[PDB]
Protein backbone atom coordinates (compact mmCIF):
# COMPACT_ATOMS: atom_id res chain seq x y z
CA UNK A 1 0.00 0.00 0.00
CA UNK A 2 1.39 3.58 -1.44
CA UNK A 3 -1.13 4.87 -3.81
CA UNK A 4 -4.69 6.04 -1.98
CA UNK A 5 -3.61 6.13 1.83
CA UNK A 6 -5.65 8.33 4.96
CA UNK A 7 -3.99 10.07 8.26
CA UNK A 8 -5.71 9.53 11.46
CA UNK A 9 -5.38 11.38 14.32
CA UNK A 10 -6.98 10.28 17.93
CA UNK A 11 -6.31 11.41 21.20
CA UNK A 12 -7.32 8.77 24.00
CA UNK A 13 -10.08 8.27 26.26
CA UNK A 14 -10.06 8.44 29.83
CA UNK A 15 -9.41 4.73 30.25
CA UNK A 16 -6.26 5.13 27.83
CA UNK A 17 -8.49 2.84 25.07
CA UNK A 18 -9.18 4.22 21.17
CA UNK A 19 -12.16 1.55 20.27
CA UNK A 20 -10.23 -0.57 17.81
CA UNK A 21 -8.94 -4.43 17.23
CA UNK A 22 -6.24 -5.48 15.22
CA UNK A 23 -5.22 -9.00 13.27
CA UNK A 24 -1.78 -9.75 11.94
CA UNK A 25 0.94 -8.46 12.08
CA UNK A 26 4.87 -10.33 11.43
CA UNK A 27 4.69 -13.38 13.47
CA UNK A 28 1.00 -13.75 11.97
CA UNK A 29 1.48 -14.25 8.10
CA UNK A 30 -0.91 -11.88 7.54
CA UNK A 31 -0.51 -7.75 7.27
CA UNK A 32 -2.15 -5.41 10.05
CA UNK A 33 -5.89 -5.19 9.40
CA UNK A 34 -8.35 -2.96 11.71
CA UNK A 35 -10.59 -6.01 12.55
CA UNK A 36 -13.58 -4.32 14.52
CA UNK A 37 -14.59 -0.44 15.52
CA UNK A 38 -16.41 0.19 19.29
CA UNK A 39 -19.13 2.82 18.32
CA UNK A 40 -18.77 5.91 20.34
CA UNK A 41 -15.23 5.65 20.85
CA UNK A 42 -12.21 7.97 19.36
CA UNK A 43 -11.35 5.27 16.62
CA UNK A 44 -15.55 5.88 15.55
CA UNK A 45 -15.77 9.82 16.34
CA UNK A 46 -12.64 11.17 14.63
CA UNK A 47 -12.02 12.59 11.13
CA UNK A 48 -11.32 10.85 8.91
CA UNK A 49 -12.99 7.77 10.54
CA UNK A 50 -10.95 3.95 11.08
CA UNK A 51 -12.66 1.99 9.35
CA UNK A 52 -13.30 -1.91 9.67
CA UNK A 53 -11.00 -3.36 6.88
CA UNK A 54 -8.15 -0.91 6.70
CA UNK A 55 -4.29 -1.94 6.51
CA UNK A 56 -2.43 -0.31 8.98
CA UNK A 57 1.02 0.91 7.43
CA UNK A 58 2.34 3.61 9.99
CA UNK A 59 1.90 3.41 13.88
CA UNK A 60 3.09 7.32 15.17
CA UNK A 61 5.26 7.70 11.82
CA UNK A 62 6.58 3.92 12.73
CA UNK A 63 6.29 1.09 9.58
CA UNK A 64 5.23 -1.92 11.56
CA UNK A 65 5.83 -3.92 8.53
CA UNK A 66 8.33 -6.02 10.13
CA UNK A 67 7.30 -6.15 13.47
CA UNK A 68 4.79 -8.43 15.76
CA UNK A 69 1.56 -8.64 16.73
CA UNK A 70 2.42 -8.08 20.53
CA UNK A 71 5.13 -5.03 19.54
CA UNK A 72 1.86 -3.02 16.83
CA UNK A 73 -0.37 -3.35 19.96
CA UNK A 74 2.44 -2.44 22.22
CA UNK A 75 3.74 0.82 19.95
CA UNK A 76 -0.27 1.88 19.75
CA UNK A 77 -0.28 1.69 23.58
CA UNK A 78 2.54 4.49 23.46
CA UNK A 79 1.25 7.35 22.25
CA UNK A 80 -0.98 7.84 25.55
CA UNK A 81 -0.92 12.38 23.47
CA UNK A 82 -2.67 11.21 20.47
CA UNK A 83 -2.29 8.33 18.25
CA UNK A 84 -1.06 8.84 14.54
CA UNK A 85 -2.19 5.83 11.87
CA UNK A 86 -1.71 5.49 8.25
CA UNK A 87 -4.13 3.04 6.59
CA UNK A 88 -5.06 1.79 3.39
CA UNK A 89 -9.04 1.56 2.94
CA UNK A 90 -10.95 -1.67 2.00
CA UNK B 1 -5.33 -15.66 14.49
CA UNK B 2 -4.54 -13.53 17.12
CA UNK B 3 -6.81 -10.10 18.11
CA UNK B 4 -6.15 -7.24 20.15
CA UNK B 5 -8.65 -4.84 21.47
CA UNK B 6 -6.97 -1.20 22.00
Amino acid sequence: PHDNLVLIRMKPDENGRFGFNVKGGYDQKMPVIVSRVAPGTPADLCVPRLNEGDQVVLINGRDIAEHTHDQVVLFIKASCGELMLLVRPN
Amino acid sequence: SKETPL
